[PDB]
């Protein structure tokens, strides 16, 4: 028996609202990967991370899977 | 503070002891101790919980006199002053795994793992934070975050970098009643147990609270009548003015 | 009358306030415990104690 | 008064003791770290201060690590110069304990420590 | 004569709670004085029965609050009735200092009554603070560290006062052990200043919500306002019992359940919610010496209120402008209890500097100006010339 | 006991109001009338008349300040975003 | 040990009388217990452990 949250978090990952967010976070994660390969990156002191785009994705799954999860658990 | 320094918000899980009449699920405290003893008893003290508090909550009286005789506490010394040990009893406390603070920071890479006896009431979020902290570990940090070496990411911790790695994987304990021991089942069981460790009065407080708001909202509604009864002479008192003759 | 028995003498007015608060003490405590346990059937300890049947 | 010895503090370990109910941050330095400490110009700091008026015996580093903002805790041998990093607001500090990178407006203070041979009177 | 008048003790009971002629038009805001008398007995009786189990050392402070909440029969009742009841003290009292600020109860001949109000208010702030630092939580160690380090700003006598106040060199074992024997005491000084507060009231009697003379229609206290107080006693007991049994840790901070550690600072040190407006006045001035003064001036600016009210009518009941600007002051006081909780961040420093200017321009600028305009408008509205 | 000062309240009999004459005060016993005679039609019609008067003195002092608090709390959350770090560098310093 | 200073012994005669005994230091960075020579702020140690 697999866990009850991760499949539930996978089910709300690929809805219509989630796929506009998990693509939007992935678009941030590509701009990081071309900034992390340019010269002079280690001494740049302004590094864009995608914690804001990850937080929008994680908060959407948090509101959708909060009232539904505890029905699954024994 | 940005959103990363503040921590992600802990969502509202539908616990079985929320609401003004629901008690603890005592079948999930007996299964919540077993996740404590076999996962996080290795590195977390539970300093304030006596063994006798578990008798009649989650375990019976014979089960705690065998759970407490595994450990060894200090006895008063013998006839020649040599320090001797003894097996525990019901009146002793749940012992931590580390003999002092510096032995705790030496094992867990500097960071001191906090005592869990009041960790539910000492965190903003409550049970929704302690549950979502354990099930909040991603498989990788978000792209752009460089953690310090030896620290783990989960976003619900304030600041991102926590020093606890993911200690809940599927079927790492085996329950005594055949419940499927997933991570979401196990994190739900400790968080109900650590809520009992923090609030061991949560069953009796919510039934004396029922006995009081019934009386103190029927005493209050009786006193509106006896106020209005004893004020009916002045509430309905009528004045008239016949202006006197100015001859005086 | 009813006034002539109960509410006339104050010695028997507060006698049947205390005798009506002594009955109310044991009855309302039992009728709350018997409701609060029945509202949470399946979650209390004596339900877990019976369900450990091996 | 605490009386830690003149032979006990090692080179590459950052001692953090509670003297007088306050955190005191100690390291033992090398002679090459004296000129390494004040190598940055005073104009690249928000306060001018050299290693001379901060530490009397620049081999024996004695610092009080109550930071100027909240009193947060620097971590030993972390940061961007091999000194001390304050993860509370990102106040980077050197091996001389002066603010270079971070929003702390002043350097961390120095307690009145005195040498008398085979001891130090930190009081 | 009657025995309630002929005895030396009972005539003090008679002239205060039985035969005291109260005006027959006072609304339910006149019960907040009787609630504060009940809410003082709640703190005192649940202080004696709680301090029989409390050891005041720095090692056994936080460990013996948890001994109350776990090992004493009904110990969770006592600790929660008294930590929440202290937060209900300051909510009834803030509605008691705002009845009298609204209905003009500060004016003459009741300036003696108002000045014992500000003295009781200062000792009650000092009592609830000194018991907060007795739990030795994380917000209470770093509360006492931030507060008692403000007295290190007095010139040349700063450090000698603080080191006398701490009883050492930092907040240590003699500070917590003396913040208990002081905090045991000051309630008995409040319980004597309350008797010195009923004497200042009894010579001229209570006001009435119209602001006119109440010597014409007077009804006694017994069976009229005894039973009008029993309504709000049984209501205040009800809203306290929801906040004690059903949601006890709602008002307090969660960080106060961490045992107090002087080595690790918390995220943001805030006081308990009722000192939060004055903490935002203290934090607004970009100076340390002026902050200690202005946070103390904000309690003492209530004393210039009998001399700045330039109205010939007692109270704001029949006034349009001085009833509008009163509720701007109340909702400014709530906003200062919110900027005290936010961090020192843009723009909560321009707000906390503006919304502390409106706290002080109410007593010094608004009330003398809009009450002179409210006397020419009462005059030229009736006089025809 | 010593004689005290001149106060603006006396006691029963010499209360110190103006002399009043020709004011008749009829009142019935509370045992002969019904309490809660008008608890309805006062909780609906009277309690709307009280609310109709004193609510523009409470709402406008709470519609100036709640708009002020909300228009700062959503400017504080713009500065601490990824989109407002180029504005925070010019206002914090 | 500090009360003997100035009453019947000098300051160096007590810093060489308290360094004969051994008291419990705070433990090291591995949590092992350790001993230290005494100082002026310690009490005169009794001859029996319990
Ligand atoms: C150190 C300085 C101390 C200063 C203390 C600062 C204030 C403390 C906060 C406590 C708030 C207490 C508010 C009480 C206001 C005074 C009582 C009052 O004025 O009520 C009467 C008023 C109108 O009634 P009248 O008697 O004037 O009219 C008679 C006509 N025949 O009736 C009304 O107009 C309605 C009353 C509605 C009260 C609303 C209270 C709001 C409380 C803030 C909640 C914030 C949440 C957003
Ligand atoms: C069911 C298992 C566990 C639970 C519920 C739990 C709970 C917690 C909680 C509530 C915190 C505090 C987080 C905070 O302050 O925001 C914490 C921190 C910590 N835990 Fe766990 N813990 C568990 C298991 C473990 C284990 C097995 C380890 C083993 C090494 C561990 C190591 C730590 C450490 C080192 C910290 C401190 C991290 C820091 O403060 O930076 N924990 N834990
Ligand atoms: C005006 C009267 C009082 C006020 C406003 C007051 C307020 C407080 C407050 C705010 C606390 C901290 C509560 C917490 O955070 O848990 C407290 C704690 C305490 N107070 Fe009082 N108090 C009053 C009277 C008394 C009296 C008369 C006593 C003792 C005889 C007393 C003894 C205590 C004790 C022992 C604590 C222990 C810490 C705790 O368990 O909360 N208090 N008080
Ligand atoms: C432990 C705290 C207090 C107690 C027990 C107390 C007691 C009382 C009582 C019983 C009354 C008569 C009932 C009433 O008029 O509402 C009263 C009136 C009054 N109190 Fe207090 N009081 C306390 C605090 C304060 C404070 C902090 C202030 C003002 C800063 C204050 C100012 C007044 C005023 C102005 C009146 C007269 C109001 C009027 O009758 O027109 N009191 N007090
Ligand atoms: C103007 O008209 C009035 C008016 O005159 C009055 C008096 C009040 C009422 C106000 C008060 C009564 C306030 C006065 C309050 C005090 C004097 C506080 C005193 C309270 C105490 C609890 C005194 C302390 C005494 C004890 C704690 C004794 C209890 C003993 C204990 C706890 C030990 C128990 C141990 C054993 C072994 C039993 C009004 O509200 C009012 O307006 C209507
Ligand atoms: C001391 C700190 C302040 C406390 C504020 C309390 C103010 C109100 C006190 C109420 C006492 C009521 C007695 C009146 C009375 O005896 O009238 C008596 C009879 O009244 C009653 O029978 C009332 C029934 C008993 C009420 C019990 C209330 C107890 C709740 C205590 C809560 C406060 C501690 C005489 O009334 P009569 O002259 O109209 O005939
Ligand atoms: S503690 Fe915040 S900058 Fe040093």
């Amino acid at each position: 028996v697999t866990d009850q949250l991760e499949d539930l978090r996978e089910h709300f990952k690929n809805t219509e609202e989630g796929k506009a967010l998990v693509h939007h976070y992935e678009e941030c994660a590509e701009r990081v990967k071309i900034q992390q390969q340019q010269p002079g990156y280690a001494d740049l002191e302004h590094k864009e991370d995608c914690v804001e785009e990850f937080f929008h994705l994680q908060h959407y799954l948090d509101t959708a899977t909060a009232p539904r999860l505890f029905d699954k658990l024994k | 503070m940005t959103a990363a320094e503040h921590g992600l918000h802990a969502p509202a899980y539908a616990w079985s002891h929320n609401g003004p009449f629901e008690t603890f699920d005592h079948a999930s405290i007996r299964r919540g101790y077993q996740v404590y003893r076999e996962v996080c008893a290795a590195c977390h003290s539970l300093d304030r919980v006596a063994w006798r508090t578990l008798v009649g909550v989650s375990h019976t009286n014979e089960e705690v006199r065998n759970m407490a005789e595994e450990f060894e506490y200090d006895d008063e010394p013998d006839e020649q002053g040599n320090p001797k040990k003894r097996p525990g009893k019901l009146s002793d406390y749940i012992p931590g795994p580390y003999p002092n603070e510096q032995a705790a920071r030496a094992a867990n890479q500097g960071a001191l793992p906090p005592d869990l006896s009041l960790i539910v009431k000492a965190r903003h979020g409550g049970c929704d934070y302690i549950f979502s902290l354990l099930t909040g570990y991603p498989d990788e940090p978000p792209a752009g975050v460089a953690l310090p070496p030896g620290s783990n990411y989960n976003p619900y911790f304030p600041g991102g970098s926590i020093a606890m790695a993911r200690v809940l994987f599927d079927d790492m304990v085996e329950y005594e009643d055949g419940t499927p021991a997933t991570t979401s089942q196990m994190a739900k069981d400790v968080t109900t147990f650590l809520n009992w460790c923090a609030e061991p009065e949560h069953d009796e407080r919510k039934r004396l609270g029922l006995k009081t708001v019934i009386i103190l909202s029927s005493l209050y509604l009786l006193s509106i009548w006896v106020k209005k009864f004893k004020w009916a002479g002045i509430k309905t008192r009528k004045f008239v003015f016949n202006p006197p003759k100015p001859r005086k | 009358s009813l006034y002539k028995t109960f509410f006339k003498r104050n010695a028997v007015f507060v006698g049947t306030i205390f005798a009506g608060a002594f009955v109310f003490q044991t009855v309302f405590d039992t009728a709350i415990t018997s409701w609060y346990e029945n509202h949470n059937k399946g979650k209390l300890w004596k339900d877990v104690k019976a369900r450990i049947a091996a | 008064k605490v009386e830690v010895n003149l032979a006990a503090i090692p080179l590459g370990k950052n001692v953090v003791v509670k003297w007088q109910g306050k955190p005191v941050f100690i390291r033992h330095r090398t002679p090459h770290e004296i000129q390494e400490a004040n190598s940055v110009d005073m104009s690249a700091l928000k306060d001018p201060q050299t290693d001379a008026d901060r530490v009397k015996d620049p081999q024996w580093l004695i610092m009080l690590g109550i930071c100027t903002h909240l009193g947060c805790v620097p971590i030993g041998e972390a940061g961007d110069f091999g000194g001390w990093f304050c993860p509370c607001h990102g106040s980077h500090y050197d091996i001389s304990g002066r603010i270079r990178k971070g929003p702390a407006p002043l350097n961390l203070e120095i307690p009145a420590y005195e040498f008398d041979g085979d001891k130090v009177i930190v009081g | 004569m009657a025995f309630r008048k002929s005895n030396v003790y009972l005539s003090l009971v008679n002239s205060y709670i039985i035969d005291s002629p109260q005006p027959s038009s006072i609304n339910y805001w006149w019960n907040m004085g009787s609630l504060l008398g009940l809410c003082l007995v709640i703190q005192i009786v649940t202080g004696i029965f709680m301090a029989m189990h409390y050891s005041s050392n720095i090692e056994l402070a936080f460990s013996s609050v948890e001994h109350i909440m776990r090992d004493v029969h009904n110990g969770y009742i006592l600790r929660y009735l008294h930590a929440n009841g202290a937060s209900f003290f300051f909510m009834v009292m803030f509605m008691h200092m705002a009845k009298g600020l609204y209905y003009g109860s500060y004016r003459s001949p009741r300036v003696t009554l108002w000045n014992v109000g500000v003295i009781i208010f200062i000792l009650t702030i000092a009592t609830a603070f000194l018991g907060y630092c007795c739990v030795y939580g994380q917000m209470s160690h770093w509360g006492a560290t931030v507060i008692t380090n403000l007295f290190s700003a007095i010139p040349f006598v700063g450090n000698d006062i603080v080191s006398w106040l701490w009883g050492g060199f930092s907040v240590s074992n003699p500070t917590i052990q003396r913040f208990f024997a002081l905090h045991y005491l000051v309630p008995f000084i409040i319980a004597a200043m309350v008797i010195m507060h009923l004497m200042a009231l009894h010579i001229h009697g209570s006001s009435n919500p119209l602001g006119i003379t109440g010597n014409l229609d007077r009804i006694p206290m017994h069976s009229y306002f005894i039973f009008k107080d029993l309504v709000t006693v049984f209501l205040f007991m009800l809203i306290l019992a929801l906040f004690v049994f059903y949601s006890p840790n709602t008002l307090g901070h969660p960080d106060n359940y961490i045992p107090g550690n002087p080595l690790v600072t918390p995220a943001s040190i805030v006081p308990e919610w009722y000192l939060l407006p004055f903490y935002a006045i203290l934090r607004s001035i970009p100076d340390k010496l002026l902050g200690v003064i202005t946070m103390f001036a904000a309690i003492l600016v209530l004393l210039v209120l009998p001399f700045t009210d330039r109205s010939v009518v007692r109270g704001n009941t029949f006034k349009v402008l001085s009833k509008f600007f009163f509720f701007i002051f109340v909702f400014n006081f709530v906003l200062l209890g919110q900027i005290g909780a936010c961090h020192v961040e843009v723009p909560y420093v321009l707000m906390g500097q503006i919304a502390t200017f409106i706290y002080f321009a109410y007593f010094l600028i608004i009330v003398p100006v809009i009450s002179t305009i409210e006397n020419v408008l009462f005059y030229i509205g009736r006089v025809n010339k | 006991g010593p004689p005290s000062g001149k106060t603006y309240m006396g006691w029963w009999g010499h209360m110190g109001g103006p002399k009043q004459k020709g004011i008749t005060s009829y009142a019935v016993s509370p045992y002969a009338q019904k309490p809660l005679q008008g608890i309805f039609h006062n909780a609906v019609f009277n309690s709307f008349r009280r609310f109709k008067s004193q609510f523009l003195y409470v709402l406008i002092p709470a519609g100036i300040y709640w708009y002020w608090w909300k228009n700062g709390n959503e400017y504080n959350e713009f500065l601490y975003s990824k989109a407002g770090r180029e504005e925070l560098e010019r206002v914090n310093v």
